[PDB]
């Protein structure tokens, strides 16, 4: 009868207390301060960096139980998070030297494709460019530049004729994310590339990555179409076209929404959908299906996509850049 | 004219304890400090007939 | 009771339990409730149904030697605890007196 | 009201609320109170969640029964005791004749 | 990290409305853009419904998924103030709507334009010459069957426009035009004339239809044959001991696993997207609920 | 039946109880009350060598 | 604290003067209650009880 | 935040009935509340599916897409311990499952209930008188085709059950057994028999999927013929030369506008359900996978 088995006095008074701390907000400005430390609390963004010594790193506050680094040790770790800020999550693959060209843009989005061979310890990747030579001024003076000899990457695809032919050939590729580092070997390269995670350069004087697509192929679907809504986040797609002269890879970006973007797409690819599905060829079993398309992710609206050159081999390519991406992949939807 | 209050009364929590409660006497009360590690807890009984 | 159990649990000692156990069930539940009839007696009826509670239980407890609960008035170690509800309390506390 | 060749036998459930008594010796068992902890969770943007946590551990004492409880007066009958009979077409749905 | 947003008036609203904000309380409500202080004439879904106009509800459903989505909490002569809906913060949220279908922890809520009474969805700001229309949210089993007495009606009225008689128009009225939930039957208002953007919807209905006809599984039809008649289920209740014409001509032909297995694999794959086509907005996942309260916990 | 589980014969230095348990033993071995239990008769109840 | 409140909250019958009043009173088991009745007071101005 | 779920139990565990559920120690289960301190009738599918209840597949996806998920980590004698599954978080996953498939990093795993024979799925615990089952875990591509042919095969093997010369068992089997992906080959035997119809499992589930398939090329057409507009989408007059001449010629007229309606609501309200089920819903993302690990990265 006397106290408790589980005091509240006792877990209250010093277990509650790290719990209560939240996130600071809405700190009023002074204009007779106009600066203190502790505006500093409210701005300081806390990135996660260290040198490698025992005594730097426990200041650094790397080690942290939760997923995000917080400082102070101990003191720390009452954000509750970082702006609902998730890490990236990296993804690393193992490639031939010969099928990806070292020369890179350092955020363009990478293509695996799975092979059929059980057990196997290398994987096929393909960037845009790479991609259209598989296929078959503009990317075909650019795209021969980088890579040279189109059987080293039809050896890594032996399906491409049948499966363009029964149009399953978009379902073996799985998006990946943006290029992140690359580590050059002339046997096999190591490529690490960030999945589903705000795209953040891992090295250490730190960069910002954008991501970027040929203009050739970047097609701008708000632009085309045609108070007014305008939502925060717009988003990059692509589209896997099973066209009569070839299969073909197109991007998009646009703000509508999902259902209305389906719509787009279909009036978009009205025209192509007769001339390939017109007269020259005649409906047959397991042809029909048409196209896909799947998202890539959001890109902050009213931003927008700087136009820069990629020069390589004294010429250049017109590219768009998308900046403060954030990598989220979807399946694929069979358009027609 | 005018409306008035009148007061305000609030009820106050009375607060009970295990060791208080006379239930209590069936029990033996011993405060293992940390139970969490204890993988399983035994008592052995030996008898001469 | 050791009566029925000295010679061991055979078919039919375990036959003559279940049918102790019917009889009881059927003739002797809400002693509370029977005492109302009970009519003259209820408070001695009441303190012998509350005394076979206390035997059936087995006392024989490792810390049988311990003093942990004692009176107000000195020694008499609290032999056990009831819990009822206050309409049993209010009615207990009537029937058994001081 | 003609008698058809069966008989029927009718088998019906009933509850009965009661105050019970229940008795415990002495010494009877023991508790091991572990450490009460706190825990957060759920951060909405209204609310946060806290939870208290508290662990506990309890053996026998002797090897024979130590409580008891009897039905001490009962309180109140709750099923009725009526002739509501069950719908076997809402119990078996699926079951149907020919026609 | 913070989620707040002020509307601003221009001038102060009359006594009366400012009682008939005030039990809005707490109602979702799309805003025009994300920023800080907004004008009062992007609030609201006012400026795409006009009572002049006859209602297209498919435009209805694009605008309000685009706009920003908030929560009024608090109202004043000066300034309505309303915290924003963004993708990753869990909301508590309050079940205030006045034709008040209960909600469960079973299914994601539907923000859905004002079907089922203009009027009782709009509140008049006459001091400010702006009308503000709430929209409704429903549980997605009722939201979804909603839509789909919707369209159905723009492509019935079509029909039932051929002026052929007067039973024609009663059976559309039943089994479409309301909504039956427990204890009461709600109305929907159904526009006179169809809105194009439903029909221009429908033409992308009726495209995947057009596909996947030829990709019926032969089997799967042989099966319902035999089915209805042998064995009786509430399922086939609309097939009477009568054959279908259409099933029959079409299930002559001898079967062969190899071509059904193709067959369902194709079309299963056509399938999916449709899910795309029908759900037409967002949507709050409901991960606990209280009877008493009337607060769930959104996502 | 299920005779001993958790039954460990090593010697111990045993606390003597006033309290007798000695009550219901071939009783509750007979049918069976205790998970775990284990019967020494003759030489064996002795105790064990370390 | 209940204690503390005790005083504010007996904003009236704090400091009345107190005399005998004169009515029968019964010992109900624990409880001290008392016992009036009014009959001659609308008896006497010829009023129905 | 924290995430963690103890389950305790009534009864000790056998020394026997660990070893089983060690094997299965990292691995996803459904859990009922999202409370810290938890029963044991709450983790398991066995509520779903009873041994004395017969199994449904819409029942039990219906279950699984609104349910919360966690990971095992600990078993001892007091309560089982499992981490709660949150959006916004990594998670570290082995692939004990009793029929198994081969795992690939940067695939989609999907979550399916477990159609295989009770044994594969269940744990039993007699010492509490519960059997906790656990959900089939299964990349996305392979549960897209194991769904798709154990269904098809419901449907042959009825046929030949009704018509015995409609079929030959022996082509069933033979295109249906063995799955193939990615080089690998995994051949699965379905239930020899699904008995009276309206009984053994999966059979009930394709009853939506032929309704629908018999509905479609009658209701298709209507839909069509109504959407003819001077201002319509300009495919979709390519798109009626696609259908077949057979169901190309039907009577629209035969039918009474009454029932019309009915069977365009049972087919549009079908067509909605079935297809989110394709979708496979629960849904997990994997970023890395080791095979002498068997520990899938996964989100």
């Amino acid at each position: 009868m006397k106290v408790q088995g589980s005091v509240d006095r006792r877990r209250l008074q010093r277990r509650i207390a790290g719990l209560l701390p939240p996130p600071a907000r809405r700190l009023n400005i002074s204009r007779g301060s106009e600066f203190t430390r502790d505006v500093r609390g409210l701005v300081e963004e806390h990135a996660q960096a260290s040198s490698l010594s025992a005594a730097a790193v426990w200041r650094a506050g790397l080690l942290a139980p939760g997923e995000v680094a917080v400082a102070g040790g101990g003191s720390g770790g009452g954000s509750f998070s970082w702006s609902g800020w998730r890490p990236p999550v990296f993804g690393d693959f193992l490639i031939h030297a010969s099928s990806f060209n070292n020369a890179e843009a350092t955020g363009t989005p990478l293509f695996q494709f799975k092979q059929s061979d059980p057990f196997s310890g290398v994987d096929a990747v393909f960037t845009p460019l790479s991609l259209f030579i598989l296929m078959n001024g503009g990317l075909t003076r650019m795209a021969n530049l980088l890579y040279d000899s189109p059987a080293t990457l039809a050896d890594l695809v032996p399906d491409f004729g049948r499966l363009v032919a029964d149009r399953r050939f978009h379902n073996f590729i799985t998006p990946v994310g943006p290029l992140v580092e690359n580590i050059k070997s002339t046997y096999l390269n190591k490529i690490t590339t960030v999945v589903h995670g705000p795209v953040v350069s891992k090295a250490i004087p730190r960069s910002t990555v954008k991501v970027t697509v040929p203009q050739e192929a970047f097609v701008d679907l708000d632009a085309w179409l045609s108070l007014q809504p305008c939502p925060a986040d717009a988003r990059l797609y692509v589209a896997l076209t099973y066209e009569e002269a070839g299969p073909r890879f197109t991007f998009f970006q646009s703000s509508r929404g999902h259902c209305q973007i389906m719509n787009i797409l279909r009036i978009y690819y009205s025209p192509s959908i007769m001339h390939r599905y017109a007269v020259v060829q005649p409906l047959h079993i397991e042809e029909l299906t048409f196209g896909a398309v799947a998202c890539l992710g959001t890109f902050s609206a009213t931003d927008g996509w700087r136009r820069s050159a990629f020069n390589y081999r004294g010429s250049s390519l017109p590219v768009v850049e998308i900046d403060s991406f954030y990598s989220n992949v979807s399946d694929w939807e069979v358009i027609l | 004219k005018f409306e008035v209050l009148l007061g305000v009364y609030t009820n106050a929590i009375q607060y009970v304890r295990f060791l208080e409660t006379a239930l209590a006497v069936s029990c033996v009360n011993t405060e293992f400090k940390d139970l969490s590690r204890m993988t399983d807890g035994k008592i052995q009984f030996r008898i001469s007939v | 009771d050791p009566t029925f159990t000295e010679r061991g649990f055979s078919k039919t000692v375990k036959s003559d339990l279940i049918a102790m156990f019917k009889r009881h069930l059927l003739e002797h539940s809400f002693f509370l409730d029977r005492a109302e009839n009970m009519g003259s007696g209820f408070s001695q009826y009441v303190r012998s149904r509350l005394s076979e509670m206390v035997a059936a239980v087995s006392g024989e407890s490792v810390l049988k030697g311990v003093s942990t609960y004692t009176t107000a008035k000195g020694g008499e170690p609290v032999g056990g605890v009831f819990i009822v509800t206050d309409n049993v309390l209010r009615q207990l506390l009537t029937f058994l007196g001081e | 009201k003609i008698h058809p060749g069966v008989a029927m036998t009718v088998v019906r459930t009933d509850e009965i609320l009661s105050e019970n008594i229940l008795f415990s010796s002495r010494a009877s068992t023991s508790m091991f109170i572990g450490t009460p902890n706190v825990s957060r969770r759920e951060a909405r943007v209204d609310a946060v969640t806290f939870e208290v946590h508290h662990e506990m551990a309890s053996i026998d004492t002797g090897l024979s029964y130590s409580s008891t409880m009897t039905p001490a007066r009962v309180a109140a009958i709750t099923t009725d005791m009526g002739i509501h009979t069950q719908d076997f077409f809402s119990v078996f749905p699926a079951e149907a004749f020919g026609n | 990290m913070d989620l707040k947003v002020v509307v601003s008036l221009s001038s102060r609203l009359y006594t009366d409305e400012i009682a008939k904000m005030q039990q809005r309380i707490g109602c979702i409500l799309p805003l025009a853009s994300t920023h800080g202080t907004q004008n009062v004439q992007g609030l609201g879904l006012g400026q795409v419904y006009s009572l002049e106009t006859v209602p297209d509800y498919v435009s209805m459903y694009n605008y309000l998924s685009d706009c920003t989505l908030a929560v009024l909490d608090e109202v004043s002569v000066d300034s309505l103030i309303l915290t924003k809906i963004v993708p990753g913060q869990t909301y508590a949220i309050k079940n205030k709507y006045q034709p008040f279908f209960q909600w469960h922890g079973t299914g994601s809520l539907s923000v859905m334009p004002p079907v089922f009474g203009r009027e009782h969805a709009t509140v008049k700001l006459e001091s400010n010459d702006v009308d503000i229309v709430f929209p409704m949210v429903l549980p997605t089993p009722i939201a979804e069957e909603v839509l789909q007495k919707i369209l159905l009606f723009n492509v019935y009225s079509r029909v039932v426009m051929q002026a052929p008689g007067n039973a024609d128009m009663l059976d559309v009225h039943m089994h479409l035009g309301s909504v039956s939930y427990l204890g009461h039957h709600y109305e929907l208002a159904l526009p006179e004339v169809p809105g194009p953007l439903g029909l221009a919807l429908l033409d992308n209905l009726s495209l995947y239809f057009c596909i996947m006809v030829t990709l019926l599984p032969r089997a799967s039809m042989r099966l319902v044959r035999g089915l209805i008649r042998h064995e009786h289920h509430d399922l086939l209740n609309l097939f009477q001991e009568m054959v279908p014409d259409e099933i029959a001509r079409i299930d002559l032909d001898d079967l062969s696993v190899a071509d059904d297995l193709s067959r369902m694999r194709v079309m299963m794959t056509y399938l999916q997207s449709l899910a795309s086509l029908f759900n037409l907005g967002p949507r709050l996942a409901t991960a606990a609920y209280s009877q008493e309260t009337l607060t769930a916990t959104c996502w | 039946m299920a005779s001993n589980e958790g039954v460990e014969n090593r010697p111990f230095p045993y606390l003597t109880v006033d309290a007798d348990l000695l009550s219901n033993l071939r009783q509750s071995a007979a049918e069976g009350l205790f998970h775990s239990f284990d019967l020494l008769v003759g030489k064996d109840a002795r105790e064990a060598g370390i | 604290s209940t204690k503390s409140d005790l005083p504010a909250v007996a904003a009236g019958v704090e400091d009345q003067p107190r005399v005998p009043i004169s009515a029968a009173v019964i010992k109900l088991g624990n409880h001290a209650v008392a016992v009036e009745s009014l009959q001659k007071m609308y008896n006497d101005t010829q009023s129905p009880y």
